[PDB]
């Protein structure tokens, strides 16, 4: 390069940031997903459709572990997701090299969004087009956080991103409640995934990862086919 | 017109117009003529004056004991390439203890002027270098361009109305090999006098002559020792 | 074919345009206009 | 280990005349107990009116000579004139100080005419100090030549001795006698005595032989 | 228009016009052809004399990269001398690091990546040159390569660069190429240059010939040109 | 040469000198230089032409605007 | 309305340095004359308000003990060039034990007259007159923002630079004396300025081989006005 | 690294950005200042307090040293960088040559800093214009001023801000040396001059003097009522 370093994102005359608003439009056209925190662990569920019968399903993964107790999914564009995964993989290690202790789930979201917010203000790059959902049962009580391309972050009992995310928002408000179990949370997570999916729902149409206090765990397609009895 | 701004932008016809504009800057300077015999190389320049009280802007400048150059165009690009020119001559004088041959020094200039003709935010060097000197195999007359296409010529002229200067050369280029210095020089300044209006020629204030020779270091004369050369001339016919 | 341009003349067109516009009015015989044109160097004939 | 210095020898003499300058040196280049060559003069014509002598470590003498020859040309293309004698001595002092913490091992004497046609001799040191003197002798045999010219040229320690100015011809036989006596006692003083004479008309050279032991 | 400014923006149909513009800038130059026999490579460059314009022997477009590697450039001239300085520099590092002569397959690839590198950024422009690469080796044979301004580099038995490109390659395939010795081909290349370029465009032209092969012991040099003079004598037998 | 047919040309004129100094013109501009050079001779009342007449016509067709460009060379 | 700073004209000259010469026109006028006896020099201060202190506005600024200066154009852009030209004469004396000549001063000044750019800014906006006495007698030079360096016998620049140079060619010859050239200059000054000539509008600077410095305290100024 | 020029030449021969930032100085509050022979005075106007808020943080008159006093216009933030820079330079001058800093020296530091801040690339100019008042060794009181171009410039009376030329026109017919005779008359001179400024009801006038042998002493808001009383008494003798 040369040293141009000028930010391509400036304020509107109305007083808004236009490119961040356009990046959220690419998030809303992403694949639908949902995440539910119910009183002993967190359940994450995504909606993985192969566009043809020729694709392999055991190659590309959506529910992705970060530590042995921290998982992470997304709703947005594919290739930009794999950047900040590898960033967050390394960033969890410098906590562990210094403190010799597994990193809390609130501590990544401080640091991952700080990577992501500074990346918008920096020069000559677009923002990301990926929102995240981060889970983990650190110190008994589990956690469920949601970041966005605007750099912000929140803390949800249960939420949904992707397509028809406002329809599943009204669905989770009525169906879910204060407390549940882990097994009840998976039942309603498929019920809001069946709200917007296609016709057939098999072990390859969806992919589910969970947290316990025993640790983060990703479900194999056997038990997902086994939990597919009494569907939605 | 919108593709005629930067050096980087090619044309849809395939001609980078920034170089073509820099060729016009060479044509604004005063004319000068260089030529060579078998054993000598003489370049003659023409000066201009900004006003009557102002002195005339000098053209020929000494570089090394055999290499001396003429100039046309800008004056910043003149001294910027001149400081690079004097630097390279004394380096091989310091390293190899020998003078540079004239040919491969000019190849360093085309490499030097290449980079600001390709990268962004850099103008080409508007300059009109005529180069004379000895290597071990005789005299040489070189000319350059802002497009960095150096030419091993035998007699050229660059600057304002050099169109008429070139025409005199080919009808006397056969004579430019056997004649010695006294008529070799005054062959050359017969070519400058058609680059002029028809009422002034050379009146010991606007002409300079540099000669490099076999037993002769590159010597510049100006307006007082030029007067022995300016005698023995016929006037312009009409 | 011909690209004729119209400039602000020098110092003497202004004196002459003075003699065009201030011929035709009723003035005193003590005119002078080199004094007037040197006071307005950059001006159009409309400004005259 | 690798020691970067070695002594080579040589002896330089300069005399500031009234309208001239005489610079003399031997031609032996030795190292240790052996002779590399018998033809190695220390005279260097810088300009038409300035001759420098360089003794000491010979590898620094070849380097320091070529630095000065470049800066003479850099002066002329920048100022359209040549340097004076005192301007070269002022320039050389900054060059010798520029390697203060890794010095040259070179004794320098600059002789030549001033801008009034009088002899000027500038002596030096390996770090950069200098002064203008009437006569100096540098090199290996420097101690055997300074007190004799104090008696002859300086006219010191003599009662009722007049002060005649040194002529050109009297100065020639003074130079030819002191290198004969120096060659008897010094082992570094060689065979050929290159003598350069800087007048207001050019530089003349002259070579006188000595004993070959 | 609107998409053809930088070399970092794609057109809305899928190409880059800055590379497209610089290709036909090479097209406006004079004709330089190349051919190989079974034990050598023969170069031939038409050069135009304008009126006088130079001492003959000036600015010859047959460069010399290595002892066994030669050039035949066309298109823009000043950037061709830049690519010659890159190719001489690249063959020296192969000599210094690996201790033997550069193969022509690698030397084509290292240069073509360097030509490719100026087609990706807005700070620099693409090159306006195209050239040839001829070599010979007793362990390899005679190889002839070809590099466009975009960076595509592969082999040929014969090729032509310049204005006369398609009209000049129609008669190249009319020859036999396998069984020929290059000394026969030296007087063959003379007539292909001499057939094309009628003097209606330019009255004065002049022929150079470069020649590397088995007769030259692998070393590259110019033909004995004033010697033996069978280029122009055998070429001017095309009067009817 | 074609448009110089009707006009009185002094027969010491090289068109190759003209064609080398008429840079980057078209057929309309090369016609215009021939037209203007006739009237410039009509200004001073000369009948035949000269090389200077064409060179002044080139200066008019190119339309050099201003002055004080003297800080070159 | 935003083109390159480093781009040639389609006619072929330049873009921005042509505008730099226009920026000299809005500055005050100045006259310097080289005589065989010395170099006299003059300028107008262009006083705006009587509340303004007059001696805080200077145009003649010394460079060395025997070299003066004269500026017209942007003020603090010239103050960069003055500070460098003072230093580079001191580098000359403390490496050679001699004074840098009047021509060779301006060679070092005009090197970075055109060195503006991005790597390694805008061109400057001031024109200078350098007088001084050296081994070739008294000298007088003139430069510009375009780096074009030239020697003049008597150059006048500023807002009224055109009418000054025309009137100066009438009254100049080679065999002038010093005080004849001094009073001839201020006659040109009072024709080209608009205010009355007094002890506050102008100032002089005269360097000589004998009187080696330029030395023009006030009320010598009133001595010349009462003699004209 | 930002290799882009901001300020270039115009076709008429001017700069854009320098004559483009001086309007920001014209949209600031006014502050005037004169000098006597013993006591200098300078007074800002247009306090415009919110009548329920703090005021010791909105100070527009500060000091670089125990000799030199500040007053400016333009925008607030650009003055803070210039002032805290110049406090370092005047104190580092004493780390060098042991004198107190002359008031002409510190104005050349500010003007040279502000000039290269326009000459360089990718840098907005400042939008302030300062008044620099000091009474150095030998006890000679004098004042200077700056400009966004960076031209230090000595006056005897100054007026800046929104309404500068009107106050300068008031001082234009007020060249009396008798007003520079008495110190309290010179303070009443500025109070009469600041009365010609916007409303000036005795509350928006913050004046400060310096008796050349003492640090800056701000007059309390009782002498401001006292001096406006005698200015009203002196104005009553018009009949």
């Amino acid at each position: 390069e040369r040293g141009y370093s000028f930010s391509l994102t400036t304020f509107s005359p109305s007083g808004k940031l236009v490119q961040i608003e356009y990046a959220l439009a690419a998030v809303a056209g992403g694949a639908p997903s949902v995440g539910i925190k119910a009183a002993n662990g967190v359940v994450l569920a995504t909606e993985k459709k192969q566009k043809s019968i020729l694709y392999d399903e055991r190659s590309v993964h959506k529910v992705e572990p970060i530590t042995k107790h921290i998982g992470l999914v997304y709703s947005g564009m594919g290739p930009d997701y794999r950047v900040l995964v590898h960033r967050a993989r390394k960033l969890a290690q410098q906590y562990y090299l210094v403190y010799q202790e597994p990193i809390p789930t609130a501590q990544l979201v401080q640091r991952v969004a700080s990577v992501m917010q500074e990346y918008t203000q920096s020069g000559g790059v677009r923002p990301f087009g990926v929102s995240l959902l981060i889970c983990g049962w650190n110190e008994g009580r589990p956690y469920l956080f949601q970041s966005d391309p605007s750099g912000a972050y929140f803390a949800w009992k249960a939420t949904a991103m992707g397509k028809n995310y406002v329809n599943g928002k009204t669905f989770l408000e009525k169906r879910y409640n204060e407390d549940l179990e882990l097994e009840d949370a998976i039942h309603t997570a498929i019920l809001t995934l069946k709200e917007s999916f296609e016709g057939q729902m098999t072990e390859d149409n969806i992919e589910v990862g969970i947290c316990n206090e025993a640790g983060f765990r990703r479900l194999t397609p056997t038990e997902v086919k086994d939990y597919l009895a009494a569907i939605a | 017109n919108q593709y005629d701004n930067d050096v980087t932008v090619w044309s849809p016809q395939g001609r980078i117009h920034q170089i073509e504009y820099a060729m016009e800057a060479v044509k604004q300077g005063s004319a000068t003529v260089g030529l060579k015999s078998k054993t000598h190389a003489v370049l003659v320049a023409l000066k201009r004056a900004q006003s009557e009280l102002a002195a005339h802007q000098k053209k020929i400048l000494h570089v090394d004991n055999h290499i001396g150059i003429s100039i046309a165009g800008l004056t910043a690009d003149a001294r910027l390439l001149c400081n690079f020119m004097r630097q390279e001559c004394l380096d091989s004088r310091f390293v190899f203890d020998r003078p540079l041959p004239v040919s491969r020094l000019v190849s360093l200039i085309g490499s030097k002027t290449q980079i600001p003709t390709q990268r962004y935010g850099r103008r080409p060097y508007g300059v009109g270098l005529l180069i004379a000197g000895y290597d071990d195999m005789g005299p040489h007359i070189f000319q350059t361009c802002p497009s960095a296409n150096y030419f091993d010529c035998r007699a050229m002229s660059i600057g304002a109305r050099s169109q008429s200067a070139r025409t005199y050369l080919e009808r006397h280029m056969s004579e430019f090999m056997e004649c010695n210095l006294n008529e070799l020089v005054k062959h050359g300044l017969r070519a400058l006098r058609e680059t002029l209006p028809a009422e002034q020629d050379l009146t010991t204030k606007n002409v300079s002559i540099g000669i490099v020779g076999k037993d002769l270091e590159f010597t510049i004369y100006d307006d007082d020792d030029v007067s022995p050369f300016l005698e023995g001339l016929e006037e312009r016919p009409q | 074919d011909r690209k004729i341009e119209f400039s602000l003349p020098d110092l003497e067109g202004r004196t002459h345009i003075f003699k065009i516009h201030a011929r035709s009015m009723s003035v005193e015989r003590d005119i002078r206009f080199e004094l007037l044109a040197r006071l307005c160097p950059n001006s159009t004939g409309a400004e005259i | 280990r690798f020691s970067p210095y070695v002594f080579n020898g040589g002896t330089i003499l300069a005399i500031a005349g009234e309208d001239f300058a005489i610079v003399a040196s031997d031609t032996r280049l030795s190292e240790g107990f052996s002779i590399h060559t018998r033809d190695s003069p220390k005279c260097y014509k810088l300009t038409d009116k300035t001759v420098i002598g360089c003794s000491g470590f010979h590898g620094d003498c070849l380097t320091l000579t070529k630095i000065i020859e470049a800066r003479l040309k850099m002066y002329k293309h920048s100022n359209n004139k040549a340097m004076t004698t005192g301007a070269i001595a002022a320039m050389l002092s900054t060059i010798l100080y520029s390697r203060r913490f890794f010095p040259y091992y070179v004794y320098n004497i600059i002789g030549g005419l001033d801008e009034e046609g009088k002899g000027a001799v500038y002596s030096f040191d390996p770090v950069g100090s200098y002064q203008r003197d009437s006569f100096k002798a540098g090199g290996s045999a420097s101690a055997m030549l300074q007190p004799l010219l104090d008696n002859q040229v300086g006219f010191k320690n003599m009662q009722n001795v007049e002060h005649v100015p040194l002529s050109l011809d009297r100065a020639m036989r003074l130079v030819k006698d002191v290198f004969i006596s120096a060659a008897e006692r010094d082992v570094y003083t060689g065979d050929a005595l290159r003598i350069c004479i800087v007048t207001k008309e050019g530089i003349r050279e002259e070579t006188v032989s000595l004993r070959k032991d | 228009t609107g998409y053809d400014l930088s070399a970092s923006t794609f057109s809305p149909d899928g190409r880059v016009f800055q590379v497209e513009y610089a290709m036909k800038a090479v097209e406006n130059s004079s004709t330089a052809i190349g051919i190989r026999c079974k034990d050598g490579v023969v170069f031939g460059v038409e050069k135009l004399v304008l009126s006088k314009l130079y001492e003959e022997g000036s600015n010859k477009r047959l460069f010399n990269v290595d002892r066994h590697v030669g050039m035949a450039v066309a298109g823009l001239l000043a950037d061709a001398r830049s690519l010659a300085d890159i190719a001489r520099e690249e063959a020296s590092n192969f000599r210094s690091n690996f201790g033997y002569n550069i193969p022509l397959k690698h030397l084509a690839d290292r240069v073509a990546m360097y030509v490719h590198a100026y087609t990706l950024y807005s700070a620099v422009r693409p090159f306006g040159c195209s050239f040839m690469l001829g070599s010979y080796s007793v362990n390899d044979g005679a190889q002839l390569y070809m590099i466009d301004p975009s960076g595509v580099s592969y082999g040929y038995w014969g090729c032509a660069i310049g204005k006369a490109r398609q009209a000049a390659k129609t008669e190249i395939e009319k020859l036999q190429m396998k069984e020929m010795t290059c000394r026969d081909i030296v007087k063959e290349v003379a007539k292909i240059i001499y057939i094309v370029h009628d003097e209606v465009k330019d009255k004065a032209f002049e022929l150079e010939l470069s020649w590397v092969g088995e007769l030259t012991n692998g070393r590259h040099e110019i033909v004995p040109k004033d010697i033996r003079e069978e280029a122009e004598k055998y070429a001017k037998e095309s009067l009817k | 040469q074609i448009h110089s047919r009707k006009m009185n040309v002094s027969p010491d004129v090289n068109y190759e000198e003209l064609a080398r100094c008429t840079d980057d013109f078209n057929g309309a501009q090369c016609k215009a230089v021939c037209v203007e050079a006739g009237m410039i001779a009509l200004r001073r009342g000369a009948t035949e032409l000269t090389h200077e007449d064409y060179m002044e016509g080139i200066l008019e067709v190119q339309a050099k605007k201003k002055a004080n460009l003297q800080y070159y060379a | 309305y935003d083109r390159g700073v480093n781009t040639f004209s389609p006619e072929g000259r330049l873009f921005q340095v042509e505008y730099a010469i226009e920026a000299i026109k809005l500055g005050s006028t100045a006259i310097g004359i080289q005589t065989s006896e010395g170099v006299c020099l003059a300028v107008e201060k262009r006083i705006t308000s009587p509340l303004m202190e007059p001696s805080s506005i200077e145009k003649i600024v010394e460079i060395d003990a025997h070299i003066g200066c004269a500026m017209s154009g942007l003020i603090a852009d010239a103050k960069t060039l003055i500070d460098k030209a003072r230093v580079e004469t001191q580098n000359h004396w403390f490496t050679y034990n001699e004074t840098m000549t009047v021509e060779s001063v301006t060679q070092a000044v005009s090197n970075l007259a055109l060195q503006f750019g991005e790597e390694d800014s805008r061109p400057f906006g001031v024109a200078l007159l350098f007088g001084g006495v050296d081994e070739k007698g008294p000298q007088l030079f003139h430069m510009d923002p375009s780096g074009t360096f030239v020697q003049c016998d008597a150059r006048a620049i500023g807002s009224a630079s055109e009418g000054a140079q025309s009137s100066l060619q009438e009254v100049y010859h080679k065999s002038m004396t010093l005080k004849e050239a001094i009073k001839s200059s201020l006659i040109i000054l009072k024709q080209v300025m608009e205010e009355k000539l007094n002890a506050t509008n102008i100032e002089l600077a005269t360097v000589q081989p004998g009187q080696n410095f330029h030395m023009f305290t006030k009320e010598e100024l009133e001595e010349v006005i009462k003699d004209i | 690294s930002y290799d882009r020029a901001i300020t270039v030449f115009s076709p008429d021969g001017h700069l854009f950005q320098v004559e483009y930032a001086q309007e920001a100085v014209k949209k600031g509050s006014t502050a005037v200042g004169v000098r006597g022979r013993d006591i200098v005075v300078l007074g800002v106007e247009k306090k415009s307090v919110a009548k329920l808020q703090d005021e010791r943080t909105v100070r527009k008159i500060c000091a670089l040293d125990d000799n030199v006093c500040m007053a400016f216009a333009g925008l607030t933030a650009d003055a803070r960088i210039v002032i805290n820079r110049a406090r370092v330079e005047c104190q580092s001058h004493r780390l060098t040559v042991e004198d107190p800093v002359t008031v002409e020296y510190i104005t050349r530091y500010i003007a040279s800093l502000k000039q290269r801040y326009t000459q360089s690339n990718g840098r907005r100019p400042f939008g302030i214009s300062a008044l620099i008042v000091g009474f150095d060794f030998d006890g000679t009181p004098r004042l200077y001023q700056t400009d966004p171009s960076g031209t230090y410039h000595a006056w005897k009376a100054n007026a800046i801000g929104r309404g500068a030329k009107s106050v300068r026109e008031f001082l234009e017919k007020n060249y009396t040396d008798e007003a520079i005779e008495t110190d309290d008359l010179t303070i009443k001179l500025v109070i009469k001059a600041l009365l010609e400024v916007v409303q000036s009801g005795g509350k928006n006038i913050e004046l400060a003097v310096m008796r050349r042998d003492q640090s800056l002493k701000i007059l309390n808001p009782e002498e401001i009522e006292k001096y406006v009383a005698e200015i009203e008494k002196e104005k009553e003798e018009n009949e």
